[PDB]
């Protein structure tokens, strides 16, 4: 059984769907989890009353919004349950998991549980005949054509850099740190109540998300422009509502360097990166120095690459040339680089048969993938 | 319409509905960036030849 | 086995009934409690000393009409059986309580041991086999066939600004004023006396009514209007009289959306409305201008949409747009909405069992309206 | 100055007033802003036309009562002038803003710009040489005399624990809430208007309020007692007019535990308290858990604390033992703490040179408030 390998893209910022081949994701849309936040009574409502797609695309105050993905790590697997429901939505496929070979992608370091438990609703409720949880950087590589690489990644409560050498074992140098935008907009929310702004729903949330994505910017000098005059720039809502900004558009993603803003305790990714390039060696080293990928779709920002290029500058040793290749679309680059290795055939030995996972399952995991 | 003759306590004159008036990403380019693009089938049936 | 229903429109101030299917509420007269004042005295003066419709008519200064209706809330509940009882009539129903299913109307927010009371009546004295009472706006939306619907409605001494949508639930952010155009009248009663007319009877409160919804409106301008010098239109008494108005007729309607006229600390339900758009969502109160609906004889005036979508535009910002829905029928809609639920197999899960209440009763009054 | 330092005590619902050194508050009154609903024509009425004192703690159907502290966040500048004219009225002070030190106390979080009219107001309209702006549970902390403790305010419209341990700066981990008995007793009028009471006034709302201040309680089961029924015990009103009670008195304050019912989705603070619990350290948890302090005045309840008491119970695990603190004098409790603060040495560098100050413009006090 060959029919079109299913591209599973474990977006845990915005999840995106298709099959391999199609060079676009067909299906893309992110973490949400609705239901209703009211009650209906009168008939008029959609029918499921728990809504993920477009009806929760069109409703956004209407749905009690939820997320498992704890730093991308879902805890609510019956939230998964009925998103994988509708990955076959008429809507979307229409089809069975025993009716195509299927591939998962996973960021690394997660507790075994959730791909075992993954893997179980696949085998189990899915019945799928051949599967693997990949990775998540080498997405990025087929996506540069690379095989070394540094390999930066950015979900939506999770961003981490990946030291990659033509898929070689090197998980002690490899890297992963779960933080990113989600806690960011929620920072964003604070400064919103920080200065009045009466803020706290999910769906709030989104449309602060939303405008997180459009209206932050990234000044290169950190203090040097943090301590300057600003503007306030008055975004008028979607609604119409005029709100002011201040600094705060680029005072909240310095807390992805500067945790201590959080009062986290961490060096800021650039320096985890420095830390694995000390963990790689000198030959090695000046590799990763040409070799940088940036990439997830939280990294999406207005002067992102240049500040974050600079930092490294003034951390980087003595003139070495560092340098960032870049996918236009970080979002779309990961989902097609699992397009292509779906669409790649010799996964035969990287896949994993529904038997084989009946009788091994985490250690047919492990020994699949190492 | 009908209906609007039929009972009596029905006012006339009424355009029922009426409304208002009515009228009618930037750092893919940032300079410090090695910003690449891929064409997937190509790279793909490039690399597609490494039986691994 | 059951029957065909009953399609009753109540309402604080107009009672309109037909059976199921219907198109017409073959049986409408207001809301009134009329009875006698005075000796009788020859033979064949009609005894039952309670007269309702072409009775009340003929002696409309000779019978004490009574409105327990306290803004709906009715106190002469013996009185509204008798008021059902000339339906029950062969004026009206020509049938019995448990010959036909009752359809009812629901005023929100009201005392719950009322619609005991009520039941008490319909289950024990009358014995209604199945039934259902709720909100007149709902049946409206019915009519209009609008699931999203921000439902503005006035009956004749109760105001309520009831945003809907989909049947949600949202009781906080819909509302009711109970104060309406029957207190108008007892405005108008007020420009008597400022013009020196006490006729302070019922029946005289009749009259009043009959030019009140007969010659008033809403002039756009509030002062711009009304401080101009008027004419007097000397409305010609049905008497064979006759007694000038001035601005007073469209200057009652003014107290609707200012209150402190009569000394009141209301808004002008329009801005309550805007304050039930403010409980609601961002995007989703673009869309409640949209979901406009509009309803009750009381706001059947000239201009009046049409001065509140002036309101509306002193109120609300920019990128709001305004989608009146106001029909020749808006008190029909209630009743022809009804007759659309009546068509529905759905009161079959939305009835009210005359089993389950005699068991339980309150519990399961809430249990089968909520 | 060399004289008795001001300690202002303001209060969210009830904003007093009083002194360093002294145990009770000078004059204590809530956010009440009063401007009478008529018109004085008769020669030989009351002055004023704005009351704060006993000439609205007398009359309130007579004036019209307003509250800018939308949630502790005033709107009003020109009326709060005028209730510090008042401070320094001759019942009140007789003394001058230069004559005192004053110490002015503030939730967290509160947005810079009511600090900016504040230095406005200290500052050009009134110039106090030593004036400082603070937090509130750093007061309690003083009255308790602790150092470490989980401070619940309880307010009228602004309730939140906030965990401090020895004055360490825990912004992240204290958390911040805006919601009280406010709506909860707003919700009770929606309650009377479903049992027949026909009330919209502030005043009405403060008789309600006196009835939430006295009867009225936290019943530790939730359903066990509110499926039950109550024989609705009667108040009288300033008339004496009798009115039940009813289950309310427990019903509506579930709503601080259940925010649900209102619709805005939340925890019931304790929750919020276990959050910062997390943000806390494990044995430091336990430290917080034998440390918490209740104050404000809306903490005055039977089983108030008992009932939060019995929710922790069963939201901390096993072997947790947890202590409550609440002093008697709940809000004289920040007075008098702010009594022993303003009564320090030390206290003279936490304020800035009043003209200075001014030059300093605001920033420097802003991150001086800390
Ligand atoms: N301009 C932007 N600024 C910040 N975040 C963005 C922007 N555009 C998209 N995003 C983010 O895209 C992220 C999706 O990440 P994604 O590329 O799907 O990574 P993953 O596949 O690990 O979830 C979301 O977290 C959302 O915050
Ligand atoms: N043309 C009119 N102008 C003003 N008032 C009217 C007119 N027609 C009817 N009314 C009054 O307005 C009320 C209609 O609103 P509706 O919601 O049907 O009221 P109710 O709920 O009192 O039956 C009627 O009770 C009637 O007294
Ligand atoms: N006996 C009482 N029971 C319940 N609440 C009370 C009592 N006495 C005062 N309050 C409440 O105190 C609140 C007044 O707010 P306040 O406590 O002054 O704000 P802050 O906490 O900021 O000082 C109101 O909720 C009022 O109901």
């Amino acid at each position: 059984i060959a029919n079109q390998p299913v591209v599973i893209d474990n977006g845990s910022g915005v999840i995106k769907a298709g099959f391999a081949g199609d060079q676009i994701p067909k299906y893309c849309f992110p973490n949400y989890v609705g239901r209703p936040k009211h009650v209906r009574v009168m008939a008029g409502a959609l029918e499921g009353d728990i809504f993920i797609g477009p009806k929760a695309e069109e409703h956004r105050g209407l749905l009690s919004i939820r997320y498992p993905m704890e730093h991308g790590i879902v805890k609510d697997w019956n939230d998964m349950e009925r998103i994988w429901q509708y990955v076959y939505s008429k809507d979307q496929l229409q089809t069975f998991s025993e009716e195509h070979p299927v591939l998962l992608t996973e960021a690394p370091l997660n507790p075994r549980k959730n791909r075992e438990r993954a893997a179980e609703v696949f085998f189990e409720t899915f019945n799928v005949p051949a599967l693997f949880i990949s990775m998540q950087a080498v997405l990025s590589l087929y996506a540069t054509g690379r095989t070394t690489g540094v390999v930066l990644d950015s979900g939506d409560g999770v961003t981490h850099a990946v030291p990659i050498y033509e898929g070689f074992a090197m998980p002690h140098s490899i890297m992963r740190i779960d933080i990113a935008g989600r806690d960011v907009s929620r920072f964003l929310r604070l400064y919103l109540r920080k200065e009045g702004y009466d803020f706290h729903s999910s769906s709030e949330f989104e449309i602060v998300k939303a405008i997180k994505e459009r209206a932050c910017y990234l000044s290169i000098n950190p203090q040097k422009d943090e301590t300057l005059e600003t503007e306030k720039a008055q975004y008028y809502l979607p609604d119409g509502s005029t709100i002011e900004i201040g600094p705060s558009r680029f005072r909240a993603p310095e807390l992805l360097f500067r945790p201590d803003l959080i009062g986290e305790e961490s060096e800021g990714i650039h320096e985890v990166l420095v830390f694995a390039i000390q963990k790689s060696d000198m030959d090695l080293r000046r590799t990763l120095f040409s070799n940088i990928v940036l990439s997830g779709g939280s990294t999406l920002f207005k002067g992102f690459g240049d500040r974050l290029l600079s930092e490294v500058k003034k951390l980087a040793p003595k003139d070495v040339k560092i340098r960032i290749s870049a996918p236009q679309e970080r979002l779309y680059s990961t989902w097609i680089g699992g397009s292509i290795l779906a669409s790649l055939d010799t996964f035969k030995k990287m896949w994993v048969s529904k038997k084989e996972y009946e009788e091994d399952g985490a250690r047919s995991i492990h020994r699949k993938t190492f | 319409d009908p209906k609007y003759a039929d009972l009596p306590g029905i006012a006339r004159n009424e355009p029922d509905v009426y409304e208002t008036s009515d009228l009618p990403q930037e750092e893919l380019t940032s300079t410090s960036v090695e910003h690449i693009i891929v064409n997937p089938n190509a790279a793909y049936d490039k690399f597609k030849d490494k039986r691994v």
